[PDB]
């Protein structure tokens, strides 16, 4: 959160990540939110979380 | 006024805001407002 006073706020946080395997097309969200990051892959790749 | 501005950087960052009482529970201080609000009085709680 902007101008968060560090851990004082006792919230827990969750990431999520989608992949699509049949675009190459990576993107991720954050409490249910979207982000501008996302990632493009080329066929035939092998990916560990 | 240096001294004061630390002294209320420290609380405003630990969550401590402005108001009438001084409440240990609440984290309510009166001086915890800009040091030009002060009289010369109270400016001495500082200088002296």
């Amino acid at each position: 959160s902007p101008g968060q006073q560090g851990r004082i706020s006792h919230t827990d946080l969750v990431i999520g990540c989608l992949v699509d395997l049949a675009t190459g097309l990576m993107t991720f969200t954050a409490n249910g939110k979207e982000s501008n990051t996302f990632f493009q892959v080329e066929p035939n790749t092998k990916l560990f979380p | 006024e240096y001294t004061h501005e630390k002294w209320a950087f420290d609380k405003i960052q630990n969550n401590w805001s402005y108001g009438e009482n001084i409440d240990e529970e609440l984290k309510t201080h009166p001086m915890l407002r800009p040091y030009k609000t002060f009289s010369e009085k109270d400016k001495e709680i500082y200088r002296w």
